[PDB]
RNA sequence: AUAGUGGCCUACCAUGGUUUCAACGGGUAACGGGGAAUAAGGGUUCGAUUCCGGAGAGGGAGCCUGAGAAACGGCUACCACAUCCAAGGAAGGGCAGGCGCUUACCCAAUCCUAAUUCAGGGAGGUAGUGACAAUAAAUAACGAUACAGGGCCCAUUCGGGUCUUGUAAUUGGAAUGAGUACAAUGUAAAUACCUUAACGAGGAACAAUUGGAGUCUGGUCAGCAGCCGCGCAGCUCCAAUAGCGUAUAUUAAGCUCGUAGUUGAACU
RNA sequence: GUUGAUCCUGCAGUCAUAUGCUUGUCUCAAAGCCAUGC
């Protein structure tokens, strides 16, 4: 970051991270321009799956993860976590709680 | 952003701005209707003749739009070619589970700058209360919907209604506010009617019957991407059918013109210009002679070194003149190359927020693709291990498909509203939703495989002399399976060695342990079963 | 009021269930005000405690001070020398409390049976009905608490759900 | 000259008038004070002030009424300056208001005016607007019986100490207001507020939550032998409570001379 | 006056910025663009 609190992004493509547990299940990656300063920095999506949700070519907000960097496990080296696309709050996505806009 | 770009520059005012009146049928909309038309006209035109043309002077002329809530067509017709949404909701919605269905319609396909107007909330309360419940409303719709729309409340005033300052609050928010780019809406050439006129090349035997088709001149204005650019070009006509246009009309020495003279033989074009194919690559040049001593010398390339339409149509046929109306608005799109061909579309799916039921694979459903209603099957599959080992029966809340259906092929991966249909009677909505998605890719000529079972129960078993007690009744199968690879739920393989003339399930076989006795001893990959066509 | 200055701390949060369990309360809110205010309190009672003796303002500021604290229903008459107001604790101000005090005088078997008398219309102190369950008794005014005229255990109405018992005999077994 | 004494203005004559416990010149971004709150009087805020004084009503010169105007919320003319045109001519002064960070009713009181014991007042008074905050407390209280116990704590241990326990609508009467509604008080005519008969519970109730763990239960996955393996759905427990998170920041363990400069005996 | 071993013990605060979820009752929260009117 740039010492603020986040960055809205554009997502550009999806990546594929597994896990070991419960099995061999896809846990992902998505690769993120930010618009203000055109550095490319990749994300991790905490749920079950939720790549479903989110698309190529759209506009993501970017967050932190809480540790002063320190990416958290066997996810190589990615320290950065999202929480809106097209202002509607994941979470809010993942329970039913809204229903996502057009684009 | 250059999808925004296209379309402000030519809108000016002769191209309207697009309003719909969208709300239940027992509520005064058209008094509401007349009531706003009197604001604009100077103070006492009633009558109703929608949809007409709203010349609301040379800064922003309008054209406003009402449909029934019962037309389950252009319910959604309406969804994706608005650019306001203003909706009138009575005392009495809320959590009626069956007539509030569409707001998800308009979630999906392209949101425009909504309203709430509440008007029946006089008559029915009375006292302190109606407060608590419009900000009740308040934390439902359309605060929680969008953050950034205002909810309107109006006073019950039915015939007789007000001209005064609240409507000038409404045309404060029509006149001020307006409206947020449609991505894919304005990548199409896309054009309301207005006026409507049906040219039958007068009477004779060959202008009415059966089968007989005749000349309908239609009216109206331009939005998005220029549809005229050519004659002869495609056209959808919604609930009718996908059509060519014969003639459309607009109403709002040279080398470069006789190059598109085909009258002209290009040696007559440089001929006349100035003074073989493209098999051969290679240029055409002079002989070694001409070239070498014409280019003895190299100085001569030293410094190259450092608005409104009268449209024509031979359609429709004679039973849609039956089908004739009071103009219940008909819009018109524009489809396509890659998106005229038909094949077998591949989509991402999902279960529906207020919907209450399951999918199985046989019940077509009717899916929405941009200006296309279509009924189709849809063949629900999922993968397991990043390659497809099944499909399913219904597509559940436990996990979410990957549908696959055939139909019109839709290569830029528009987004994807799938709609149970019901009848004119059933709910209250036209439609109610059954599954939103989007399309994932294109993709012909696939092939979905469904692994069934060959059931073999075991008792026991040891590693290396296997037999299974209860699975066949022949033996010739078990000599042709013989150079196969056999299983087990728990994931020891076998490989079965030789029938041994016992066709009773008795017959020795391999397994790289011994299967337990609570395991299940079956056999794999069964036939890869077609698509249905519709 | 004021938040403690440690939010999670093991002999003080099991501390405050035993007050919890004893009193009946719901919100330690309803605890970190009552030593809020026992905390202004002791800080000017330190204050006087500096001062010369015979101070008119350890005397009008001193002894009002200690009637008061004799005219909540705290201090007893006994320790009014202003070296027991230093020795004060917390449930005291609790023990003086509306809902505690209804359980001592018999009439309600229970601390959490007297928190439900409070809330619907019932007990009574004065001619005023007393629904708040912290009314801080002033300790004269501890006999004249009573069930209401109004209001049955008091008479006069039985209530409409004994009016309605009353109401299924006579459709039912009578007319 | 004016309503009026008067260098206020004009001609003559004289060369004068102020000032060292201080004339004049000059800075205080506070347009000025009396005043209103916290109450050291020092200070903060307002002085755009509750009372008044200076400025300006598109910019100009002239002119008026009234005892009281220098009237612009009076007139003529000049100058920039735009609106209509039947093409002769006629006309207003470039203004407010709002966004960018939806405004109504009434003179019943006070006082003013009145063709004045009538009524009026862009004087005056009465409704719209609400998690940055914050305020009280409701979501249940008390009885009863038959089945039944390997129930709970400490050392994650090896093991030890203390057994007063819950599952069943078994089941019964209590008690209430959230809300529904005449009446009256209020009365700018008047709205709300202070009151109120009439209703109104055995859990589908009259529908709290945001969290957190958990060596728990389930499903067809590298990759394969001489034999044996590996990696969404069932609940349980813990937390504050109409409040609870998340991200960023934040608090606590080379030699010597010599200037500015600094410091330095005693004593009638 | 000078060499070793054994035993005991020890090695969170923020009104401070944005954002997410739910709240039955009560009280208190320009020198840009124009809706409009002369």
């Amino acid at each position: 970051f740039g010492g603020s609190s986040h960055a809205k992004g554009i997502v550009l493509e999806k990546l594929g991270i597994e896990s070991k547990q419960p099995n061999s299940a896809i846990r992902k990656c998505v690769r993120v321009q930010l618009i203000k300063n055109g550095k490319k920095v990749t994300a991790f999506v905490p749920n079950d799956g939720c790549l479903n949700f989110v698309d190529e070519n759209d506009e993501v907000l970017l967050a932190g993860f809480g540790r002063k960097g320190k990416a958290k496990g066997d996810i190589p080296g990615v320290r950065f976590k999202v929480v809106k696309v097209s202002g509607v709050s994941l979470l809010a996505l993942w329970k039913e709680k809204k229903e996502k806009p057009r684009s | 952003l250059h999808v925004p770009m296209v379309d402000r520059t030519p809108e000016d005012d002769p191209p309207p701005f697009i309003v719909a009146v969208v709300g239940p049928p027992g509520t005064g909309k058209t008094t509401l209707i007349r009531s706003l038309v009197r604001r604009m006209t100077k103070s006492t035109l009633n009558d109703i003749q929608g949809p007409i043309t709203v010349v609301s002077g040379k800064h922003r002329r309008l054209t406003f739009l009402e449909c029934p809530a019962d037309d389950l067509n252009a319910m959604i017709d309406i969804a994706k070619i608005a650019d306001l949404v203003l909706l009138l909701i009575d005392g009495n919605f809320g959590f009626e589970m069956e007539t509030m269905e569409f707001l998800n319609i308009a979630q999906h396909h392209g949101m425009p700058r909504v309203l709430g107007v509440a008007t029946h909330l006089d008559l029915f309360k009375s006292q302190s209360t109606l407060r608590a419940s419009k900000k009740r409303l308040k934390h439902r719709f359309w605060t929680e919907v969008y953050q950034g729309a205002k909810l309107f409340y109006l006073s019950g005033v039915i015939n007789g209604r007000y001209p005064d300052r609240e409507i000038l609050n409404l045309s404060r928010f029509i006149s001020v506010m307006k409206f947020r780019p449609l991505k894919w809406r304005n990548e199409h050439p896309y054009m309301l009617a207005d006026r409507f006129t049906d040219l039958t090349h007068p009477e004779l035997i060959e202008t009415q019957g059966l089968q007989i088709d005749r000349k309908v001149a239609i009216y109206g204005y331009l939005h998005g991407t220029p549809l005229p650019s050519a004659p002869g070009t495609r056209v959808h006509i919604a609930g009718v059918g996908d059509f060519s246009v014969a003639q459309i009309e607009k109403l709002p020495w040279n080398i470069g013109k006789l190059i598109y003279m085909d009258n002209i033989s290009p040696e007559e074009c440089i001929r006349r210009w100035r003074g073989v194919d493209l098999e051969k690559f290679v240029p055409y040049f002079d002989t070694f002679e001409k070239l070498a001593k014409k280019w003895k010398s190299v100085d001569a390339i030293k410094e190259r070194f450092l608005s409104y339409v009268r449209i024509v149509f031979e359609k429709v046929p004679m039973e849609f003149v039956k089908n004739f109306n009071p103009k219940f608005p008909i819009v018109m799109g524009g489809l396509l190359p890659t998106e005229i061909k038909f094949g077998i579309v591949k989509a991402r799916l999902r279960r529906h927020r207020w919907h209450k039921k399951i999918l199985k694979t046989n019940d077509p459903l009717v899916l929405s693709l941009g200006w296309r209603r279509f009924q189709t099957l849809p063949i629900y599959t999922t993968t397991d291990s990043r390659t497809r080992t099944r499909m399913l029966k219904y597509t559940p809340e436990h996990t979410y498909c990957n549908a696959a259906f055939y139909g019109p092929l839709c290569s830029p991966n528009t987004p994807f509203c799938g709609v149970q249909i019901v009848a004119n009677s059933d709910t209250g909505n036209g439609f109610r939703i059954a599954a939103t998605g989007i399309v994932e890719e294109i993709d012909v000529n696939i092939e979905i495989v469904k692994k069934l079972k060959l059931v073999g129960f075991p008792y026991k078993i040891f590693k290396n002399t296997a037999f299974i007690k209860d699975m066949f009744s022949s033996a010739m199968e078990v000599a042709r399976f013989e150079g196969a690879q056999i299983k087990t739920v728990s994931g020891i393989r076998g490989e079965i060695k030789r029938a041994l003339s016992k066709p009773e399930g008795h017959y020795r076989a391999a397994f790289e342990d011994k299967i337990l006795m609570s395991d299940i001893v079956i056999l794999r990959s069964w036939y890869p079963v077609r698509v249905k066509k519709f | 009021y004021s938040t403690p200055k440690r939010p999670y701390e093991s002999s003080r949060l099991d501390a405050e269930l035993k007050l919890a369990g004893e009193f009946g309360l719901k919100n330690k809110k309803e605890i970190y005000r009552i030593s809020f205010q026992l905390s202004k309190i002791r800080r000017a009672a330190r204050d006087l405690l500096t001062r010369d003796e015979k101070d008119p303002k350890r005397l009008f500021e001193g002894n009002a001070l200690i009637r008061r604290l004799v005219r909540v229903g705290v201090l007893s008459e006994d320790k009014k020398k202003l070296d027991y107001v230093l020795a004060l604790k917390v449930e005291d101000f609790l023990e003086r409390r509306l809902q505690t005090q209804v359980y001592k005088l018999g009439l309600a078997k229970s601390v959490h049976h007297a928190r439900v008398l409070i809330t619907q219309r019932h007990i009574a102190v004065g001619k005023q009905i007393v629904n708040i369950p912290s009314f801080m008794v002033r300790l004269d005014s501890e006999k004249h608490i009573d069930f209401a005229p109004t209001s049955p255990f008091g008479g006069a109405r039985p209530g409409r759900v004994a009016r309605r018992n009353a109401a299924r005999k006579a459709e039912a077994s009578g007319e």
